[PDB]
DNA sequence: TCTGACCCCTGAG
DNA sequence: CTCAGGGAAAGTACAGA
């Protein structure tokens, strides 16, 4: 059958959700595989090349229950929260270059929310499972501003209140949807939608890219128990640990961790810890290994840093 | 009959708090108050002792001491200032719950209007002057004390000001503080790198000042060496005697050139060759 | 009783 | 000199003795 598919998931980390006040031109959600200055970008593709096509995209929550997030896609042909493109041309692979993610203020969550839920009802291209399942019966059909039943408009202002209460603004997702040509030339032939990989705001201390900026010492005795001052980027004194590791022949399974309490974390930008005892305190030649910052929550790490172990 | 300050307000360390924080803001420490033994703002009424009242408001730091937008919140504080009756049994009076409540930027005009509409102007400054920019990180306490004259009538004594009190939330006016340090000794030849952890500082306005009798020098480093305002990586200066033959203790402290402020001294020891 | 994390300015190019 | 993109900073929020 005819279905949609994604060719390059959105890079999950390293992007900051810009507030309105922040201002224009700050960046734009990068393509997961932007290994270099290859300026990557997300790209969806319709399998059953149905000549003319219409593919849209709206941001969504990352919890168990998929819903409409309050943040909105700003870049590209993105209007009133969601982006829209065309696929009629020579191919069936749409892309999405340059289009930041606007961060909404907390007070304005409920507002923007209900306003992007109602809009999801008086606007076809928006499903009816992101606003409330009991409304799916509203899928893509016609256009033109009108008033939604006051019987159903209430449950709309009700879903908002119940979905505003636990909305996490530090993470959002992409909800790709493709509509094909119908019988009256109205792109309303909906194809199974597909959500992307969770995008994390490079500003929430618990999803920011970790990094060792410098250490006062890069070598220590295999005996361990040596104090070391390490300077890093924003981190959280309760969700951080310093891991030392080595990749041996039988697959580097050895690791050790810097010893330290949270009071040893200075204003989130520095950590003073004690080196962990190396595996073999009997070596006769220095043993070079690696040190890295690792978030205890998502087990995400920083660029490994070389650390030398020398005989006692 | 005049008001004399016998215990000034500590000038630095306490941050101004906003309304959005705890209902109970800070409490202005004395000046000689120690971590163990705390003291508080204290005045003495010379040439008088008996019944009367005392009011304390906030005026700017500089000369035309006009009403300050901030509020002096705390026990017996209303409309921005504290007011209570003096104790007829004593001439010395201390206040243990004074707190600066800093206003938001966009409520600056409202704040002044409330200063006018409330008749809070200890120095009766022309109203046309209450429009000029206000320094919001420094305020002065103002003691308006009212006694009684022989006719037994209300006698408002001449206003007295304390030292300025600075917003510690602000790096430029903050209390300097070395929190932790890599090592505290090194050769009298200098060149030893030191990792210093400190409270917020502005990289373009900071120094490490080594001091000893007949000897003054500075730690070497560049702004790039200041990590996110809270850590400084520097090199030690060469001690005066290049051939020490016994440890010599000296002082090491943070220095702010803008207002030539200094942090409490940390002990450093220069060792031989 | 208090105290103690959640606007621009550059550096590229 | 523009402009992505970070470093400060202003203002908001609780909690742990």
């Amino acid at each position: 059958g005819p279905y949609l598919q994604i060719l390059e998931q959105p890079k999950q980390r390293g992007f900051r959700f810009r507030y309105v006040c922040e201002g224009p031109s700050h960046g734009g959600l990068p393509g997961a595989s932007s290994e270099k200055n290859k300026k990557s970008y997300p790209q969806v593709k319709i399998c059953n090349y149905v000549g003319p096509a219409k593919v849209i995209v709206q941001l969504v929550t990352n919890g168990k229950n998929i819903h409409l997030h309050a943040h909105s896609l700003v870049g590209k042909h993105c209007e009133d929260g969601v982006c829209t493109v065309t696929a009629g041309p020579k191919d069936m692979v749409v892309g999405f270059a340059n289009l930041g993610i606007l961060h909404v203020t907390k007070k304005k969550v409920f507002e923007t929310l209900e306003a992007r839920m109602t809009e999801a009802c008086i606007r076809g291209y928006n499903p009816g499972l992101l606003v409330h399942s009991d409304l799916a019966y509203l899928q893509a059909e016609g256009g033109g501003d009108r008033q939604l039943t006051d019987r159903e408009k209430e449950i709309i202002r009700q879903a908002a209140v119940q979905q505003t209460k636990e909305m996490d603004l530090s993470v959002v997702r992409l909800m790709f949807t493709a509509f094909l040509p119908d019988s009256t030339g109205s792109f309303t032939r909906r194809l199974e939608p597909v959500v992307s990989d969770a995008i994390y705001d490079s500003k929430a201390p618990n999803a920011s890219n970790l990094k060792i900026v410098r250490m006062d010492r890069t070598a220590g005795c295999v005996t361990g128990g040596e104090e070391i001052y390490l300077l890093c980027d924003k981190v959280q004194k309760d969700d951080i640990q310093i891991r030392f590791y080595e990749e041996e022949e039988n697959g580097g399974v050895w690791e050790g961790f810097g010893d330290f309490s949270p009071t040893d974390v200075h204003r989130q930008f520095a950590i003073v810890f004690k080196t962990p005892k190396y595996k073999d305190v009997n070596i006769t030649k220095p043993a070079s290994v690696f040190v890295q910052l690792r978030r205890k929550s998502d087990l995400e790490t920083s660029e490994p840093k070389p650390f030398l172990y020398y005989p006692e | 009959a005049y008001v004399e300050i016998i215990e000034q307000p500590k000038q630095r360390g306490m941050r101004f708090r906003y309304k959005c924080e705890g209902r109970s803001a800070g409490s202005i420490p004395g000046e000689r108050s120690t971590d163990t033994t705390k003291t508080h703002p204290t005045i003495k009424i010379n040439g008088y002792t008996g019944p009367g009242t005392v009011r304390i408001s906030l005026v700017t730091k500089d000369p035309p001491h006009r009403p300050h937008p901030h509020e002096l919140v705390g026990k017996d504080c209303r409309d921005g200032y504290y007011e209570a009756d003096l104790c007829p049994d004593r001439s010395i009076h201390s206040f243990q719950n004074l707190g600066i409540q800093c206003v938001k930027k966009r409520d600056l005009e409202q704040a002044i209007s409330q200063r006018i509409q409330t008749n809070n102007n200890p120095f009766h400054v022309p109203i046309e002057e209450q429009r000029g920019d206000y320094d919001l990180n420094a305020v002065r306490l103002c003691f308006q004390v009212t006694v009684r004259d022989p006719a037994g009538r209300p006698l408002l004594l001449t206003p007295v000001l304390s030292h300025p009190i600075f917003d510690n939330r602000a790096p430029n006016t903050a209390e300097l503080k070395i929190c932790r340090v890599n090592r505290n000794s090194g050769s009298c030849l200098g060149g030893d790198e030191i990792f210093l952890l400190c409270d917020k500082v502005q990289k373009e306005d900071i120094e490490v000042y080594f001091t000893g009798p007949g000897w003054e020098a500075r730690g070497s480093f560049s702004q790039a060496d200041v990590h996110r305002q809270v850590a400084i990586v520097f090199r030690t200066p060469p001690y005066a005697d290049p051939s020490l033959q016994a440890p010599v203790r000296v002082s090491m402290q943070l220095r702010r050139p803008s207002d030539r402020e200094l942090s409490e001294p940390m002990e450093f020891q220069y060792l031989p060759d």
